[PDB]
């Protein structure tokens, strides 16, 4: 397996990974001190829902949306992303592409939207089992906005041919529900 | 009346090491980002700083500097990934105390912030 | 920006093996800890500190080939563990790796096909940035059992291009080798 | 008097999932690689096997396949890697009892051997 650059790109992700794992051995062995011994277990299985979605996401044959997932909180964003994929694992590469895309735009749309002092969490999930569409978005945020003005176009004037089903925003808070055909 | 500032951007250890002091007689200060943690030294002004170095968003080293901008006394201990030597130096190079590479014993954190800080 | 479309797959399939490990060292902890066997799982968790340590340590040596070499190496399919520390901390061995990495792979090879397939054969490799003449030295310390240890006789008797390997010996369930390099 | 074998590469496992059947009043067996672990049904012929399909060197579906060429009454539980469907379903038309997916909890798995083991 080679070349230079790319070798140093994988060795260079691998290193992010071990440090959130690392942060995980902190949670645990700290708790695991202050004799917390039934949070320690909540976390640890806190630990295999995560990697447990992480897994599904790897399986829907949807690598560009996967790799730009796996590695959002290893890049200078303001704001975390956590992900979890709701229903059985489908074969949506027919739709990575634009799904990748899609969430490059509300991606940068939120980094350009959100307050930089604030605590910024983003939670997207993807349904792979809804009845009438093929597939739904959901985006849940809490935090703070400089420039909330900034979800204005998208807001009237959606994205593509993507049914925008609902766009929510208050003070410190965002829901997008967003369908897929 | 000895203030600590915590700046992790993961709430488990910053709740964790705040739990830690907030048992040894200690006055305790959360933060999630290098923008708040400023105010707090700004507004409170702590005499020990634990540092995460590796939060998105922030250059650690950065807010290390600025930090130093607004009370250079100011005592600061980074919390730092394995390996990142040059980081550490350029820090201990700007004022700093101690790194301590996570995961670390819960021990030594209380410990070495005691004979860095008598309460 | 646009990520290459191998990065991509090449990512996802590796993190998919490093999740499963990391998933068998939360059965080790989960496990362990509802048998109350407290303490171990502190002994168990340095463990894997300490890995993680050397993990990072091989990365900073600016040797890209060879590291990726030896963290994909159990996610492979030979037939020996290995295991890998960086004593005394870290250099440029930039000029080093293509070498290294290449001499490896040869070496790894051999052991494939010398050691049995019952015995549980693991393999320790150590590089060493710390001494006097021999900027760096690689020991392999091997033990497991062997069903044609000749398969090593040649490289004994011929060596590898420009590097020296001191000390080279095959017993009944070990394997002791050293190389320098200056 | 119920023989118990397990199939898993790494020691903790072994001594872990080992240190869990005496204790219910079993005979434990270990093996780190297919090879040894078809031995061990050759010669002390088990009631029922733990095998870990992500072991190194041999394959999981073919020591499966060689372990029931052994003993088609064979009872085997496997465990994998949690996301491999394939791999349950290939295992699962080779007379595979049921799968665990790591980490699992080792009072299911208790549980499981209880209810896979004939009379
Ligand atoms: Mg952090
Ligand atoms: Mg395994």
């Amino acid at each position: 397996i080679s070349d230079t650059a790319l070798t140093n790109e994988l060795i260079h992700l691998l290193g992010h990974s071990r440090h959130d794992w690392m942060n995980k051995l902190q949670l645990i062995k700290g708790n695991l001190s202050l004799q917390k011994y039934d949070r320690v277990f909540e976390m640890i299985e806190e630990m295999v829902i995560d990697a447990k979605h992480e897994s599904k996401l790897s399986n829907l044959k949807t690598p560009h949306l996967a790799f730009d997932f796996l590695t959002f909180n290893w890049k200078t964003h303001y704001m975390t992303l956590e992900y979890e994929v709701l229903g059985e694992i489908k074969d949506l590469s027919a739709y990575d592409q634009k799904l990748a895309k899609l969430m490059r735009k509300l991606f940068h749309l939120f980094d350009q939207a959100v307050s930089r002092e604030s605590e910024n969490h983003l939670t997207v999930s993807l349904q792979t089992d809804h009845p009438d569409r093929q597939l739904i978005l959901y985006l849940d945020f809490h935090g703070a906005f400089a420039d909330p003005s900034a979800f204005d176009d998208i807001r009237q004037n959606g994205y593509e041919d993507v049914d925008i089903m609902r766009f929510e925003i208050t003070s410190h808070e965002c829901l997008i529900e967003i369908g897929l055909d | 009346n000895e203030k600590i500032l915590i700046v992790d951007d993961q709430s488990g250890i910053r709740i964790l090491l705040n739990e830690v002091f907030n048992k040894e007689g200690y006055q305790t200060f959360q933060a999630a980002n290098g923008l708040q943690a400023l105010d707090i030294v700004t507004k409170e002004r702590p005499d020990l700083v634990l540092l995460d170095m590796k939060i998105p968003g922030m250059d650690g080293i950065e807010i290390l500097k600025r930090m130093k901008v607004i009370d250079e006394n100011i005592r600061v201990i980074i919390m730092t990934a394995y390996g990142e030597l040059d980081m550490i130096q350029e820090s201990k190079e700007l004022g700093a105390l101690t790194h301590f590479a996570k995961p670390f014993d819960i021990d030594e954190i209380r410990d070495a912030v005691k004979k860095y800080l008598p309460l």
